[PDB]
């Protein structure tokens, strides 16, 4: 209490700042507005003299430089807390309930959020880069209209740190499972191993033929399988879980895992227990299976069965029964528990401590691709697909840009005003033709919605009719064209709008939180014109360049600024004095005033005769 | 020195050390040499159980791990984990707190490094420590290294690398030429008996200081060692009184009946400003010369109304002082006439001593002070009228004040900065909560009224503690944003302070505000007791039948505040947040018994009905919005009445709310005394308007939920 | 129609909505709870709650005493002091059985602390009676004076910067017939009996507040107390937030799930207001002296000085009263001191009531409280009562069908009681209120329920189904702590961080915390973004920064750049969060060592770190 109020009061006075004397002869009696920079008091009870924060400023901006030296050796603790934020990763997060300075995102009231810090270590920057580009490729257009050309849309529309993601994915060997399911929607060759449960598989022995067997689940309720009879040999891949798994016709007899952790292993024996396809796991099914990603479409029977299981199977590993085991060097047991065991084990899964590992393939294959990007290989099981697309997101070693329609809204509401923007400046030529022609198309553009987003609900309606009459009085006034308030205001009037009667002086669009506002009338913060140069400056971030179209108005009118009102230029003391916005109300059809409209310039402005109408 | 010790350990270890001596209260810089002795210790015990893990089988590996600290934690911890190992293995539980447990051994060691002979170290521990099954490892920077019993559970790589660490630590110190001071610091910590006797005085206190039947503290001592229970208890539970008993009351459905209410006349408005009566004389956009100078605002403010009469008195302050606040008023006008009549006119402006401003402030009835010695022969000389304060009864009003203050304005009352990105999936959840919210609440009048009395309390501090012998002239000024997007500035009053010698936090400013309103003071007069009205003007107002004239009164009255009430006032920004903490628990509450964060449907879906008020047909329910805006409207409204009343009966009557929570979900409920329960809670109900409507509320919800 | 808040409860089970009903989350602005009348009337209900209590005169403070340990067992429900010594030693020896060799580990891990605490811990706590200058004082302050007196009545020997040294000096202080004091000439002689009567007074601005010569023995014993507590399950104290919430789930787990279908388990949450009435210092000195058994003497007489202090409290009564006189408009203060020897006629029924019962007792204007305790000195101890109370519960020690568990914390408790039948139930509760009636401790009736098991609360933890709704904390001030922009900064961020990590601080929460942060630093320092339009002298320059900078995020808050701070990124420092992206020129000149202005929190040592005039 006591001490913000004396810093806030202390910090009024002109010369707050206590310095050594040594100022005085290093630095400008005064500053280029004569401000002086420096008082001749010297501090009570020492040689000090006071100065002010201005000299503090001064400093900072234009002081003597100095070689940064045994600043990054020293300071060893912050910069690898930094280096671990920065390059770790995230993940889903669940609402129940390296790590030591995390607590608050780990543990919140009743959720859990995981996260993996980075340092130096791991693969490189191009591999990482490709396998989040596509990752957020993939995840998006899961949702789209129809997922197979949207994603070559974004695809064949985004680049990997300056140079075309077309060119690696073809030169690159890296393997994951957007990275494939890419490949696969392409029309490449993808590694023979389907992706499935977050690990790969990979068949080396044995085989099995598929046969559509329906079966009732534990909740009562019937599902239709594609249950494959033949013995057959997998190995399940994974960075922290490799396993080596047999299987028979409905019938699971050995799967040996190693992972780094209880709960990786806990997963890949779960993944080997659901392909297994056994009767005991089908009578082990609780609650109704509605499993759906971000675009609410069901899923195959098998994935929910998979998620249902992932949220957790407890309930059925007592269920599998009792079996003996036997000691060997290098084998460890499973308790139901999820706890190794000496004496016991869980039945059909071992773990060993070396497992399957080491050599891998260099085995592609050619592949179709069906109606929402599942990859299925000619034999016919699932290869691929984005319901079995992992979660992490980290960070891009270098810059990676995404110019399609829908990936405008990951790099922050800043960027999405800036490529809007970008969007509207390059096709300028397009957005004025159906602008003038039948602007109700343009108004209903997809490209547009991640503004609506930013513009608040309770008030998006209503900008849109205003937006909508302003444009209809532009387009019936003829002979004031302005295209820097077209490309400003028109995103705007994408939602259904309402009638209203507010003259808005001001439009509000919410980044971070905090809401900037942009004028209809001159220049804004978020939206800067500058006209020596002709540049469009959004946030400061440039948004491309303007050219003026074949119509124009040199001599003043603008017919895009007030509502149901005419500017015609400069002020005229000769009529009624400044006005008010709230005032024009009253004034007569016809009638002129001399409107204040903001700033410090006044504008004379006439009343319009006729009436513009929207639909 | 610590510098080295900071560069050379490692962060974790350096910050467990930190960490470990904050908890005995140990400042490091007077402390230096047991700062290194004491991050040394940590890094040898660290090592030693480092990259060391038990397999599965059974037999030692190195890559569960085979050592597990316990001195590197707190003392709860430690003792938690060694209490835990101990019951399940059934060891002998450790008199200390052991530095390393060995699961392949299942036994605890303890680790020791000295400077001196290893041999003495040994020595003493085993002497004040070992007693029975108990091992020590000891080690030391001259390169001479034994245990107990020749057993070292480390290999011999793990012993050659800690030795290698001690020998290059002390080349280290060798260097830096300060090893000597090292090894002289250490002693052996010689453990000279000691003496604490109690005598003369304390003696005899303490012989002053046992129960009945003892005669000194020794008795009791022998007594006490030489006790062992015996069916004591038992006894005196025997030949206790039967009629001694906490019996539960069944709890139905039918026992519970409303809070009895007060009666009196009705109760009356107390607050520091009007909220459903404020009035505003505002410019939509201020651009004129001078900006951000609240006299100047103030003035421009002023300066668009017209309607001035001759100030006229219609509702009098009955126990008050009336024609000096028309006076006073008066002066206030003919003040802002002179300003305008200035040429360079300073920041603010200081009104002359006037008659009618010290009697309206209080100035001249304030009582002098003289000692009581010359007082004391006074025929009504008598305490501070420490009398509980007349019962009121519920007047209709608060209702309806609480009602307009959960309706929806037109104006961004509330500007926040900017923050980072959100890049976590939390995050993203806690940036849609906050915005939703906030969407929700920036157009209600609860945040008008924030930041009316935070601009307020700050212009009153400041200037209290600016010029401390003048009344100052302070106008009640608010900035806010229309929805077109205009910044408007209302002026709702004036106030003048008295005098501000101020030195102590407690101390009382009196002062006077004078408040523009449209309300007609002869529709509730009860509700307006410590107000006087005058009529100082008239207002054009549009309606369905043109511009009609409507009188325009303004309420002055003479109040007072202390330096942490006007702080409490100027932090009011704070009921933002726990209304939010309020809508984000319950969201959390409802989430978990899901399982999946339900913000999204919970916001966006608009099929949920909150009962959040009644009428004639029955109960009514609203929005999420609705109630986000009633939680705000709630909290300023606590915040604003501020008294030990609201928090009494809030407390006593949080219970009640759960035992009937209790009986709903037919949890058998019990109630060892309800009816003192129910005196509790009407023990605050004797005449605040807001816990009278609290109550209200509570009978209402006691009404309906039990049918 | 009418808005009604309390409503919601219609359909929201009241536990979710519970932080509905606080209405303040924050320190009011009144104060309510301090001054005369209150004391009197404590000190009144001490000694009346005792009322059948052996009376005696003391021999050293010259006042009389009240000993109502052993006295005749109540036969009402009414609150009763009467502890017995008896019985209160046989529950501290069954918690030593259930618990073997608890008190042994605690005396001998805690004797190095008692031989190790320097003088100056005594420095840090909270306001200390000054006897040198009699009136509320600083701790390092106090501790000055009185070292400095001491040193001129020739005690000296705390000099060797031990905390047992100075008790050592403040006994032979004490022993001392009279000592002077000298403030700055005056010279005041305090005979043995007024010095004694000084040394043991409790001031009242923990609302009471002891002198200088109690202080170190009530951290000894108090560490004693926290030490068993530690080793103790059933304690409340001094676990943090998480530890606490799995401490209700735990116990409900326990009590619940190992049950029989059969058999009926209820819940009673009762609160334990007015906890320091009906336990006496004298009980304490008994568990104490228990608690130290076959223990080094030295030991045992520094850890039972404090209860037997303590016994011989006297308690200070206010600053005094304040009179008016409507008549003549005048106002006047008397003191305390004055008020044993004073009319009755000024005052009203209660407060002449009051003063008629309390007057036998003002020595020197100080009462005397032998019985009772006051807050939020000794609370462990009565910590390891209740749980001492609660492990006379197990069904070995009970010897029913029934039995119960639960938690105590010395301010609130739980106690969960199961049994086969609804009279099993009832018999159970009674016991245990009975039992616990016997030791002095008191449930108060109208501040209790009992319900089915699954919902209850402790220490506002509500608990509904395995859900807990910590609201035992509130929000701090997230405002500009006047240091400078650097330190100012990364307190402030680290504070905000600390509150979210343990404090259950909602995300949002957090990040309006942070924006209202932004502002008010952005206000106080006038370091506001270039792009913004506000105004003020520091903008002119800060805005020439603005438009040199390459990087805008590079810049520091304070320098006015944007805040890149989150959720995710909270404990970073600033100027590290920053140190990539601020540019080559403006990170050298920034960090120059040989600046002008340079001749706990976690920052770097730039520019923008300076000391203010």
């Amino acid at each position: 209490k006591n001490p913000a109020l004396r810093m806030k009061w202390m910090m009024a006075m002109k010369y707050p700042i206590t310095a050594d004397k040594r100022i005085m002869e290093m630095i400008p009696e005064r500053n280029e507005q004569r401000q002086t920079l420096w008082s001749k008091t010297n501090d009570a009870g020492s040689d000090r003299v006071m100065v002010s924060p201005l000299a503090v400023t001064w400093w900072n901006r234009n002081g003597p430089t100095t070689s940064t030296v045994h600043y990054p050796k020293v300071y060893k603790t912050y910069f690898e807390k930094v280096e671990r934020l920065k390059h770790g990763t995230f993940g889903p997060v669940h609402f129940r309930n390296v790590y030591i300075e995390v607590l608050h995102l780990t543990q919140g009231t009743c959720w859990e959020q995981m996260y993996t810090p980075g340092g130096e270590v791991r693969n490189d920057d191009v591999d990482q880069s490709l396998i989040i580009a596509a990752r957020n490729i993939v995840r998006r257009a899961t949702v789209s209209a129809d997922p197979l050309a949207s994603l070559l849309e974004m695809c064949h529309s985004t680049q990997i740190g300056g140079v075309r993601m077309v060119d690696i994915l073809r030169q690159n060997p890296t393997e994951e499972q957007a990275v494939d399911i890419c490949k696969a929607a392409m029309g490449l060759r993808i590694s023979s191993s389907f992706s499935f449960g977050g690990f790969t598989f990979k068949r080396t022995s044995g085989s099995s033929v598929k046969r559509e067997e329906e079966v009732l689940t534990g909740n009562l309720q019937t599902l239709k399988i594609r249950v494959h009879e033949g013995y057959e040999e997998f190995t399940m891949v994974g960075r922290r879980a490799t396993a080596i798994l047999r299987k028979a016709t409905r019938r699971l007899i050995q799967l040996i895992v190693s992972g780094k952790d209880e709960q990786s292993i806990a997963e890949a024996i779960i993944v080997a227990m659901v392909f297994s396809q056994e009767d005991c796991m089908i009578k082990a099914v609780r609650g109704d299976l509605n499993f759906v990603n971000r675009a609410n479409q069901r899923l195959n029977p098998m994935h929910q069965l998979l998620r249902h299981f992932q949220k957790d199977a407890k309930v059925l590993f007592q269920n599998w029964g009792i079996e003996p085991i036997d000691n060997v060097m290098g084998m460890i047991g499973i308790l139901p528990d999820m706890t190794p065991s000496t004496e016991m084990s869980l039945r059909g899964v071992r773990v060993s401590k070396m497992g399957v590992d080491e050599y891998s393939s260099t085995e592609r294959v050619v592949v179709s691709i069906d109606r929402f990007l599942r990859v299925r290989d000619q034999r016919g099981n699932v290869l691929l697909s984005p319901e079995e697309v992992s979660e992490t997101q980290g960070t891009e070693k270098l810059t990676i840009t995404y110019s399609s329609s829908m990936m405008w809204e990951i790099n922050g509401p800043e960027s999405v005003l800036v490529n809007t923007y970008q969007w509207i400046i390059r096709n300028w030529e397009n957005v004025k033709i159906q602008w003038s022609q039948d602007p109700t198309m343009l108004y209903n553009k997809m490209e547009f919605e991640p503004f609506q987003s930013l513009v608040p609900k309770a008030a998006r309606g209503q900008y849109s009719g205003f937006v909508r009459v302003l444009f209809q009085q532009m387009r019936d006034v003829l002979g004031t064209f302005d295209t820097v308030q077209i490309i400003k205001l028109l995103p705007f009037a994408a939602a259904p709008p309402e009638q209203s009667r507010m003259q808005f002086s001001s439009l509000t669009v919410n980044v971070r939180g905090s809401g900037m506002r942009i004028v209809v009338r001159g220049n804004s913060p978020v939206f800067n014109y500058n006209k020596a140069t002709k540049r469009l400056t959004v946030l400061g971030k440039d948004a491309g360049a303007l050219m003026e179209d074949p119509d124009e108005g040199t001599a003043g009118v603008e017919s895009a600024v007030l509502r149901g009102f005419l500017i015609l230029g400069k002020e005229n003391k000769r009529y009624g004095p400044a006005l008010s916005i709230n005032e024009l109300s009253n004034l007569a059809k016809g009638e002129k005033a001399n409107v204040l409209i903001g700033q410090g310039d006044v504008v004379l402005v006439m009343k319009r005769k006729r009436d513009s109408s929207i639909l | 020195m610590e510098d080295f010790v900071r560069q050379c350990f490692n962060p974790m270890i350096v910050e467990l050390a930190e960490k470990a001596m904050k908890e005995y209260g140990e400042d490091p810089k007077i402390e230096t040499n047991k700062f290194a002795s004491i991050c040394t210790h940590l890094e040898v015990c660290f090592m030693y159980s480092d990259f060391h893990f038990i397999d599965e089988r059974g037999e030692s590996t190195i890559i569960k791990h085979r050592f597990e600290i316990i001195e590197g934690r707190d003392r709860t911890m430690a003792w938690t984990v060694v209490n835990s190992i101990c019951n399940t293995t059934g060891v002998e539980k450790p008199k200390f707190l052991p530095d390393l447990y060995d699961y392949k051994e299942n036994r605890f060691i303890e680790i020791g490094v000295t400077r001196r002979e290893v041999h003495i170290y040994y020595l003493e521990k085993a002497n004040k420590i070992k007693s029975e099954k108990t091992h020590i490892h000891i080690f030391s920077f001259t390169g001479e290294e034994m245990a107990t019993k020749a057993d070292y559970t480390l290999d011999e790589e793990s012993r050659a690398r800690i030795k290698t660490r001690l020998f290059t630590i002390r080349q280290e110190m060798a260097s830096r030429g300060l090893w000597d001071s090292f090894r002289q610091s250490e002693r052996g910590e010689e453990t000279i008996e000691e003496r604490f006797e109690i005598t003369g005085t304390m003696r005899r206190l303490a012989d002053q200081s046992l129960p009945p039947n003892f005669s000194s503290l020794e008795n009791f001592r022998a007594y006490v060692d030489g006790f062992e229970p015996n069916g004591c208890i038992e006894g005196k539970l025997s030949q206790m009184s039967k009629e001694v008993n906490a019996r539960i009351e069944p709890f139905l459905r039918t026992t519970p009946r409303p809070l009895r209410l007060p009666d009196g006349p009705p109760c009356s408005q107390r607050s520091k400003f009007l909220l459903m009566d404020a009035l505003k004389l505002s410019i939509e956009d201020p651009s004129h010369e001078g900006e951000g100078i609240p006299l100047y605002d103030a003035i421009k403010c002023m300066k668009t109304f017209f309607g001035w009469k001759e100030p006229n008195i219609i509702k009098p302050h009955e126990k008050g002082i009336n024609p000096n606040y028309l006076l006073t008023w008066k002066q206030v006008l003919a003040e802002l006439q002179d300003i305008k009549n200035e040429e360079k006119i300073p920041r603010t402006k200081n009104m002359k001593k006037t008659s009618q401003l010290k009697w309206a402030l209080g100035e001249n009835m304030a009582p002098e002070k003289v000692d009581f010695e010359d007082c004391k022969d006074v025929n009504d000389l008598k305490q501070y009228d420490s009398d509980e304060p007349e019962p009121r009864s519920l007047a209709c009003w608060i209702q309806s004040e609480f009602n307009k203050a959960c309706e929806l304005t037109d104006s961004s009352w509330v500007e926040l900065d900017e923050i980072g990105e959100d890049v976590a999936p939390i995050e993203h959840i806690a940036s849609m909560r906050r915005n939703y919210f906030t969407a929700e609440v920036s157009h209600c009048r609860a945040t008008e009224y924030i930041m009316k009395g935070v601009y307020i309390n700050t212009a009153l501090l400041n200037a209290s503690c600016a010029a401390m012998d003048d009344f100052q002239l302070i106008p009640m000024i608010s900035k806010c944003i229309t929805k077109e997007g205009r910044r408007k500035t209302n002026l709702y009053g004036f106030i003048i302070k008295g005098r501000s010698h101020l030195r102590n936090d407690t101390d009382v400013v009196n002062f006077v505000s004078m408040e523009f309103s449209l309300t007609d003071p002869r529709l509730e007069p009860h509700k307006w007791e410590k107000y006087c009205v005058l009529e100082i003007g008239d207002m054009l107002l549009r309606t369905a039948v043109g511009q009609v004239s409507r009188p325009m009164f303004l309420y002055v009255r003479t109040n007072g505040t202390s330096k942490i009430k006007m702080k409490w006032g100027m932090e009011m920004r704070r009921c933002l947040l726990q209304s939010l903490q309020q809508i984000e628990s319950m969201i959390e509450a409802e989430s978990s018994v899901k399982e999946k964060d339900l913000t999204k449907e919970f916001f966006e879906n608009k099929s949920e009905t909150w009962p959040i008020g009644e009428s004639p047909k029955g109960v009514e329910e609203g929005s999420i919005g609705k109630v986000c805006r009633t939680l705000l409207a709630k909290s300023v409204f606590n915040s604003l009445y501020a008294s030990p009343q609201l928090e009494g009966f809030s407390a006593e009557s949080r219970k009640l709310l759960l035992i009937v929570q209790a009986l709903r979900d037919n949890l058998e409920p019990g109630t060892f005394d309800l009816e003192g329960l129910y005196e509790a809670i009407e023990e605050c109900l004797i005449n605040d308007p807001w816990v009278l409507l609290n109550a209200s509320w509570f009978n209402s919800f006691l009404t309906h939920a039990l049918r | 129609m009418d808005v009604n808040p309390t409503l919601l409860f219609l359909k929201v089970p009241v536990q979710n909505a519970i932080s509905t009903t606080f209405p303040y989350t924050g320190d009011p602005p009144y104060s309510h709870g301090t001054g005369t009348g209150y004391t009197m009337d404590t000190v009144n209900r001490t000694h009346k709650y005792s009322e059948k209590g052996k009376w005696t005169t003391n021999t050293e403070t010259g006042a009389p005493q009240l000993n109502p340990i052993d006295g005749p067992l109540p036969e009402d429900n009414e609150p009763s002091g009467y502890a017995q010594t008896d019985c209160v030693l046989e529950a501290m020896a069954f918690l030593e059985e259930s618990h073997p060799g608890i008190f042994e580990n605690s005396c001998l891990e805690t004797m190095e602390i008692v031989q190790q605490t320097r003088v100056d811990k005594l420095t840090q706590g909270r306001q200390t009676y000054d006897w040198t200058l009699n009136r509320n004082q600083p701790a390092a302050t106090a501790l000055a004076n009185t070292i400095e007196v001491f040193r001129s009545n020739g005690l000296t020997a705390n000099e060797s910067g031990r905390l047992i040294d100075f008790l050592k000096d403040v006994m032979d202080s004490m022993d001392k017939e009279e000592m002077e004091i000298t403030t700055h000439k005056k010279k005041q002689r305090l005979n043995k009996r007024s010095y004694l009567i000084r040394a043991l007074t409790l001031n009242t601005m923990a609302i009471a507040t002891p002198g200088m010569q109690i202080r170190g023995f009530v951290y000894f014993v108090e560490a004693l107390a926290r030490s068993i507590c530690e080793k103790l399950e059933q304690s409340g104290l001094p676990v943090g937030g998480n530890e606490k919430k799995a401490k209700l789930a735990n116990v409900v787990r326990k009590m619940m799930t190992n049950s029989q279908d059969t058999e009926l388990s209820f819940t009673i949450t009762g609160d334990n207001t007015k906890w320091n009435e009906n336990q006496n210092p004298r009980m304490f000195l008994a568990m104490i002296t228990y608690i130290t058994r076959n223990q080094p003497e030295w030991f045992r007489n520094v850890l039972s000085i404090a209860p037997i202090m303590f016994s011989n409290k006297m308690a200070r009564l206010g600053k005094g009263y304040m009179f008016e006189s409507k008549s003549m408009k005048l106002r006047t203060q008397v003191p305390a001191e004055m008020l044993a020897n004073i009319d009755l006629k000024y005052f009203n029924k209660s407060t002449r009531e009051k003063i008629e019962k309390i007057r036998p007792l003002l020595i020197d204007g100080t009462a005397s409280l032998s019985p009772g305790m006051m807050m939020g000195m000794f609370n462990m101890l009565s910590t390891v009562l209740g749980v001492s109370i609660l492990n006379l519960g197990q069904k070995k020690y009970t010897k029913t069908t029934y039995w119960w568990d639960g938690l105590q914390s010395s301010d609130d408790f739980a106690l969960i009681v199961n049994a086969p039948n609804h009279e099993g139930i009832q018999a159970g509760v009674d016991r245990f209120y009975r039992t616990c009636k016997l030791v002095g401790i008191n449930m108060s009736k109208k501040k209790s329920y009992i319900n089915r098991t699954g919902t209850f609360e402790f220490t506002s933890f509500f608990y509904r189904y395995g859900f807990v709704a910590n609201f035992s904390m509130e929000l701090p001030s997230f405002g500009v702590s006047g240091i400078n922009e650097s330190a100012d900064m990364s307190v402030g961020v680290t504070v905000i961080k600390n509150n979210m990590i343990n404090n259950d601080l909602g995300p949002a929460t957090a990040q309006m915390a942070l924006q209202l942060f932004i502002k008010d630093y952005r206000y106080t320092y006038r370091c506001h973004r270039g792009d913004t339009q506000i105004q003020t002298r520091r903008a002119f320059e800060l805005g020439k920064l603005w438009e040199q900078t390459r990087s805008k995020a590079g810049l520091l808050v304070s320098d006015g750049g944007p805040n890149l701070y989150n959720i995710r990124n909270l404990h970073i420092p600033e100027v590290c969060l920053k140190w990539e992206l601020m540019d080559e020129d403006y990170q050298g000149r920034l960090c120059n060592p040989m600046n002008p202005f340079v001749s706990e929190y976690d920052a770097v040592a730039t520019t923008h770190s300076w000391i203010p005039k």
